[PDB]
RNA sequence: GGCUUGUGGCUGCUAAGAGAUCAAAUCAACGCAGCUUUUUGAUUCUUCGAUGUCGGCUCUUCCUAUCCUAGUGAUGUACAAGUUGCUAAGGGUCGGAUUGUUCACCCGUAUUAGGGAUCGUGAGCUGGGUUUAGACCGUCGUGAGCCAGGUUUGUUUUAUCCUACUGGAUAUAGCAUCAUGAUAGUAGAUUGAUUUAGUACGAGAGGAACUGUUGAUUAUGGCCUCUGGUUAGCGAUUAUCGGAAACGGUAUGUCGCGCAGCUACGCCGUCUGGGAUAAUGGCUGAAAGCCUCUUAAGCCAGAAGCCCAUCUAGAAAGUGAUGCACUACGAAUAAUGGUAACCCAAUGUAGAAGACAUUGUGUGAACGAAGGUACUGUAAGCAGUGGAGUGGCACCACGACCUGUUGAGGUUCAGCUUCGCUUCUAGGUUUC
RNA sequence: GUAGCGAAAUACCUCGUCACUUAAUUAGUGACCUGCAUGAACGGAGCUAUGAGGUUCUCACUGUCCCAAACUGUCUCUCAG
RNA sequence: AGGCAUGAUAGUUCAGGGAAUUCGGCCAAUUAGAGCUGUAACUUCGGGAUAAAGCUUGGCUCUGAUGAAAAUCAGAACCGA
RNA sequence: GUGCCGAAAUGUACUAUCACUGAUACCAUAAAGGGAGUCCAUGUAU
RNA sequence: GAAACUCUGAUGGAGGACCGUACGGGUUAUUGAUGUGCAAAUCAUUUUUCUGAUGUAGGUAAAGGUGCGAAAGACUCAUCG
C-alpha cells in the first residue's frame, strides 16, 4: 500500500526459500521468504524477488515473540549483480531485507549497512533512515 | 483437467514452416497502401548489417522515472551505400492478382547488373546478355512502352541496384588513365549486385512516371528516403545454427536426470487417437537461417563519409569517428550509414532490405526527442579501454 | 568517466561493474580481472599490470 | 470399448411457501418430464497361440455445462462489494507442507472453472502403490496354509521395417534474375500505479468510471553493445623423467586470469484499422385508425469471438515480365556446331550428406608488415656496494627472492580489421 | 490376562484425541487407552556396542531444482573396403 | 581417409538461491593426511571417540637436541598472488 | 425409385412451409411444457 | 599411606578390536552402461570383508523319494517343490 511507484524489471535473485538478513533492529536476524507479492502464476517457475519487492517472510532466528509468524518484508540489498538504464552494473557484498506492518510503515528505528537506490526511490520510510543510499 | 495442468503452448504456431530461407536479401512481403496526391518519394532501400554499439541518451519523458536522466541504449549500424537506379515496372490490377506491363530499361546497363544473369562469370567468353546496345531497337521500344505503362499500369515499381563500385589493380598506383580498372568487391565478397524493386508510393501514376523516370539513371542516396526520428521495419534474414534439439528450438522442459535413453526430448509426441503425429508438435530441424521483418526500429542518426566528424556528438568539440578502433568481422564503413535502435534481424555483413512503417504509432515513444550526449567507439576484441588512438599517446606516450 | 578501485584506470559508461562495500565504499572496476584480484585482499603495490603500481614503482 | 442409466452429475415444467409487506430479484417443497457418459453399477458382444494394468513427470489438440478477461440484461442495483441471465472457448487458470495417491486439507500469491482423447501419454521416462518366489506381526485354522489386515527387501527387453510427423535433397517442357500470391498457418494476451478524484453517489462509513500517461508479469520473434557463465592462449605449481637450468613429456593435472564463439542470469520489437455476425440495445413502421427494435419489409449501433489488414511458407496454382538460347447489347422478373549449367578449386554470408551463398587474374589464397586490435602480466640470459645467512682465501664460493634491461616475452583468424604485384593458380562431362 | 508394553513392523473404524516438530504435516516424536485381534523361554520390557538393515529431523555442501548453458574424449554424420 | 550440427555415453565448470526437485537429498558436492589443542549426553565403565569444534602445513638460509649412525624431531629467520 | 452423381417425368392436378432448418418402414433418438409466426378453424356477444 | 593398598610415567603387545592394500573372499548402490551384449549373468564407478566360525589347491568320503544343507525348498555338471 505505501510503495508510491513501481520497479524497472531488475534481475531477480532471491527465490522461494531463500533465508536472507535483516538489517533492522526490531529482533530478526534471518528472513526464510515464502512468497513476493504481486506475481502472477506459471507452471514450475519459483517466484523471485529482487530489489524493492513487497514480500512474505517467516523470521526463523531472532526473538521468541516475532518469530512462527508469516509478516511482510522488503528487500534491500540483493548481492545478484543488476543493471540500472544508466549503463552501471551494480551488486551488494550480502542479501538483507526488512520487516514492514500493513500499512508500509517500517517496524524498526534505523537500518545497518546500505540500501539499494529504487529501494529508497520506491518506499519512503526506508529512505527516511538510512544511512547511505546507493 | 485432462491435461492436468495449465500452462502456455511452447513455441509460436504462426512462424512455421521453421526451415532455411534461399533469399540472400529480405524480401519484402507487401509495401505501405499509398495516401494517394502528395508525392510520390521512394519506400524501400538496402543497407549491410556492419556491427553495434552502445550510446549514452539523455531522456525526455514527462511523467515517468527517466525524466532527464541518462539511459544507455544499444544501437546497430547499417553501412549504406547509395543505390543505383536501372529499370521500372508497372503492375495492371486483374482479377487472379497484379500482373506486370514489362520493365523499361535504362540507356545502358553497369556490367554489376550483367552478373545476376550468369552462374559462371568467369567461364563466360562472350558474355553477352542485356544486348539493347543496339540503336534502332532501343529507343523506338521505350517510347511506345512508357505509353503502355500510362495507358494500363496503375501500380509503378522501380528497379535499383547496389553499387559495388571501381578500383584500380595492385600495385599500379590509381588515378590514372592508362590503368585497367575493375570491379572491387563489398565488405562480403560479391561484385554481384542485389537488384530489388521498389514502390513508389506517390499519387496519380501519371505523376509517379515523371518522379520514376527523372531518378532514373541516377544514384539515390538514403537521405531523402528515409529521416531522423522514423519508425523502420528491418526486414532480413536471420543467423543460421543448423540441426538443434527439441529442447533449445522450441524451449521445452526436458525431462528428469533419471531417463533411460536421455533426457533431451519431449516425451509425449502425442495420443493414441488421433493414429498420428500433429503438425503442431515440437520436433528436431533447422533452428536459424528464416526470413522476419521486425517493426518500429527508431533511427538515431544519419551518417556521411576526410573531416570524420560523424561518429562525435554535439558536445566535448573532439572528433571521433564511428568505427570501433581496430574495425571485427565487418569493415571501416566509410559511407553513409544508420545508428538503428536495438537489435537488427542477421548476422555482420547480411543485407538488410528496410521499409517504412505500415501504419503510424502513436505512443510517444514513436515522437520522443532523441539527444545523444555520447558514443561508444572502444574495440570490441574485447574488452576496451581507450575510445580513440588519440587517448593512447597521451596515456602511455612512451612504449618501445 | 569512472576512475577505479583496484588498479587505477579510467573507463568510460556502459562497461565494468561496481560492487558496493560494507562500511559503504562505492568502488567501480575495470572488468572481472579487476574485481576478483581485489576480492581475494590483494595489493595494487605488489602486481604489475596495474597504474597504482607504477607511480610508487617510479614510472 | 459397446448397449443400458438404477446410482452420481446437470437442466426443464408446475408453484406452497420462504423472501418485512409481495409466489416468479433470489431460493423452492410435494410432484412430473428430460439430458449426460467426466462416478459406480448391471450385462457378457469383442480380446485368454497376451491390446503391458494405478499415479506422477513431459508435450499436443479438442469440448463448454464460462471462474477470470471481451460485450450485454435483471435486481430486495445509491456507491463499492455482491447474487443472477444471455452471446462468447482467442488468451489465462499457478508456488508449496504431509499422503503411492486420484480425491481431500491447510500455508502463500494477480483477482481465479470443470472435462475428453484405449480412466490421452511405459520400444517416452519413473516403479512410490498394486500383484510372484525371502521375511516379520496380528486374528483365523489340529495342520499344510489363509486374510481389499498391516510392514520391509524385490530383473521394466527390441526400431535398422511401413506410414505419420520434422527439417533437408533429386527426376520433368532450355539457362538466370526479378515478381505475382490461389492455398495453408497466424500472436499477442493480461495487469499494477498514476491522472480523472477523495470527485460522482451517500445521513455517515466509505468510494467508482470512459480517455490518456507510465511500468510490470507472461508468451513470442530477434540480437551479442554491455554484464554473467563457459574457454588448451598465456602465467603459476605438485610428483616424476629428459645431467642442471632452459624448453618439454606423463598423471587424458591442478590452480589463476582469459579474446573469439555460442549462451542466458543480458538487450530490442510485439504496431494497427476495417467488414460481416452472435447476444443485445435503438430508429422509422404496419399487422391491430392506438401501440410495438421486425414477433413483418427497410435502416442504424454492435464482442478478446469469425473473416480481412499485418506477419511465415509458396507455381506439380506445373503461371508471368525481362535478359540471353534453338458468330456479340443491357437490364429487370409485382417487369421493359556455339552458348549455358554442373563438376573442380577456395571462401562463409551455412552446413549431417545434398543444398544455399560468394569469388575464380582478383589481395582470391598462402605468407608477411602495422605508434591496427586483443589476451596474459614482466621472457630467457646477463649485470648489481640488492639479499636471513652459512663456508673459505688474505674479497671470492652457495643463495627462495628483489631492482635494472622489460607493460617485456609469447599468442593474435583458424569464423578479427587495414595494405603489399613477396610467392602461387589446372583440368573434366553432359545439356538445347 | 498378573507385571510390563500399548492407534505399536500388531489399531479395522482412523487422516483417533491433546502437545512438540513446520509458515503449512495422512509423515516423525511424547502422552491418554472402548487393546476390531498385546502379553510374558509361542518368551515380556530394554538400545551401551555393532549394522552396504528400516524411518524422521537439523547443520554443512551441492545443476536434484528455478533454468538452462558452454567445453572436452569415444561413437552417431560422409567416403573406401 | 574426411567432417564435428544434433543425439547417446564417460567427463571438467557453472552468476544468484540452496532440496523449492523427487515416493525418497537417489545422485553428486562438502569433509579428508599428519602435528598441536580440545572432546558431550549415555554406558554392561571396557566403550562412545578420528565424537563434535578450532588451529598449523610451502620454499629457502640456518641453529640445537637424541643416537654410532650418512636418521628424525624440535626451534628461529627471511621470501611471495 | 425418376435435379446431378445414377438407369428413369425438376411429370400433371391440389393443399401447407422460413427455420444457422427439414428431408421416406425396421433405423440408427428426443419428452413434459410454452408461441397476436402463418394457414385452417368451434361456439357466443356486439 | 599407621595400614589395607592406590596416584603419575614408562615397559609390554592381548583382542572371533578398528582403518586399509590384492589377478584375495563376497556383491550394497547408481534400479548407471550393455540388453542384435565382450558375457545364455558382463563392464565401470561406488560399497563390504581382509589372522579369522578365513580363503584356497590336490587326493579322498557321502547318490536320486537318496545325498548334503550356519535352512533360501538352497545345491547335487547352464537342468531341481
Amino acid at each position: 500500500t505505501g510503495q508510491q511507484g513501481t520497479k524497472f524489471a531488475m534481475t531477480a535473485g532471491l527465490p522461494v526459500g531463500a533465508v536472507i538478513n535483516c538489517c533492522d533492529n526490531s529482533g530478526a536476524k534471518n528472513m526464510f521468504i515464502i512468497s513476493v507479492r504481486g506475481h502472477k502464476g506459471r507452471l514450475n517457475r519459483l517466484p523471485a524477488a529482487s530489489v524493492s519487492d513487497l514480500i512474505v517472510v517467516t523470521c526463523k532466528k531472532g526473538k521468541p515473540a516475532l518469530r512462527k509468524k508469516v509478516s511482510m518484508g522488503v528487500v534491500v540489498r540483493q548481492r545478484a549483480i543488476w543493471r540500472r538504464k544508466d549503463g552501471v552494473v551494480i551488486g551488494f557484498q550480502d542479501n538483507a531485507g526488512v520487516i514492514i506492518n500493513d500499512k508500509g510503515e517500517m517496524k524498526g528505528s534505523a537500518i545497518t549497512g546500505p540500501v539499494a537506490k529504487e529501494a529508497a526511490e520506491l518506499w519512503p520510510k526506508v529512505a527516511s533512515v538510512a544511512p547511505a543510499v546507493f | 483437467s485432462h491435461r492436468k495442468f495449465n500452462a502456455p503452448r511452447r513455441g509460436s504456431l504462426g512462424f512455421l514452416p521453421r526451415g532455411r530461407s534461399h533469399a540472400v536479401r529480405g524480401r519484402v512481403r507487401s509495401w505501405p497502401k499509398d495516401d494517394a496526391s502528395q508525392k510520390p518519394h521512394l519506400c524501400a532501400f538496402i543497407g549491410y548489417k556492419a556491427g553495434m554499439t552502445h550510446v549514452l541518451r539523455d531522456v525526455v519523458r514527462p511523467n515517468s522515472r527517466l525524466h532527464k536522466k541518462e539511459a544507455c541504449e544499444p544501437v546497430t549500424i547499417l553501412e549504406t551505400p547509395p543505390m543505383f537506379v536501372v529499370g521500372i515496372i508497372g503492375y495492371k490490377p486483374t482479377v487472379e492478382g497484379l500482373k506486370p506491363v514489362t520493365t523499361v530499361w535504362a540507356s545502358y546497363v553497369n556490367e554489376e547488373v550483367k552478373r545476376n544473369y550468369y552462374k559462371n562469370w568467369y567461364q563466360s567468353k562472350a558474355r553477352k546478355a542485356f544486348s539493347c546496345l543496339s540503336n534502332g531497337k532501343a529507343a523506338e521500344k521505350r517510347e511506345k512502352q512508357l505509353e503502355e505503362l500510362q495507358k494500363e499500369a496503375t501500380v509503378i515499381r522501380v528497379i535499383a541496384h547496389t553499387q559495388s563500385a571501381k578500383t584500380t589493380t595492385r600495385g599500379v598506383d590509381a588515378n590514372e588513365q592508362g590503368a585497367k580498372k575493375v570491379l572491387k568487391g563489398n565488405h562480403l565478397g560479391q561484385k554481384k549486385a542485389h537488384m530489388i524493386e521498389i514502390q513508389i508510393n506517390g499519387g496519380d501514376v501519371a505523376a509517379k512516371l515523371n518522379y520514376a523516370k527523372s531518378i532514373l539513371e541516377k544514384e539515390i542516396k538514403v537521405a531523402d528516403v528515409f529521416t531522423e526520428g522514423e519508425q523502420i521495419d528491418t526486414i532480413g534474414v536471420g543467423k543460421g545454427f543448423g540441426w538443434e534439439g527439441v529442447i533449445h528450438r522450441y524451449g521445452t522442459k526436458r525431462l528428469q536426470k533419471k531417463t533411460h535413453r536421455g533426457r533431451r526430448k519431449v516425451a509425449c509426441i502425442g495420443p493414441w487417437n488421433p493414429a498420428r503425429v500433429l503438425w503442431s508438435v515440437a520436433r528436431y530441424g533447422q533452428r536459424g537461417c528464416h526470413h522476419r521483418t521486425e517493426m518500429n526500429k527508431r533511427i538515431y542518426r544519419i551518417g556521411a563519409a576526410k573531416i570524420n566528424e560523424g561518429g562525435s556528438t554535439s558536445f566535448d568539440l573532439t572528433k571521433k569517428s564511428i568505427n570501433p578502433m581496430g574495425g571485427p568481422h565487418y569493415g571501416l564503413v566509410k559511407d553513409d550509414f544508420l545508428m538503428i535502435k536495438g537489435s537488427v534481424v542477421g548476422t555482420v555483413k547480411r543485407a538488410i532490405t528496410l521499409r517504412k512503417t505500415i501504419n503510424i504509432n502513436t505512443r510517444r515513444i514513436a515522437t520522443e526527442e532523441i539527444n545523444l550526449k555520447w558514443i561508444d567507439t572502444a574495440s570490441k576484441f574485447g574488452h576496451g579501454r581507450f575510445q580513440t588512438k588519440e587517448e593512447r599517446s597521451k596515456f602511455l606516450g612512451k612504449l618501445k | 568517466t569512472e576512475i577505479c578501485g583496484f588498479s587505477g584506470h579510467i573507463f568510460h559508461a556502459g562497461h565494468g561493474r561496481v560492487h558496493i562495500r560494507e562500511d559503504k565504499h562505492l568502488m567501480a572496476f575495470e572488468s572481472r580481472k579487476a574485481f576478483r584480484m581485489w576480492e581475494r585482499k590483494r595489493n595494487p603495490r605488489k602486481i604489475a599490470w596495474t597504474e597504482h603500481y607504477r607511480h610508487d614503482h617510479k614510472k
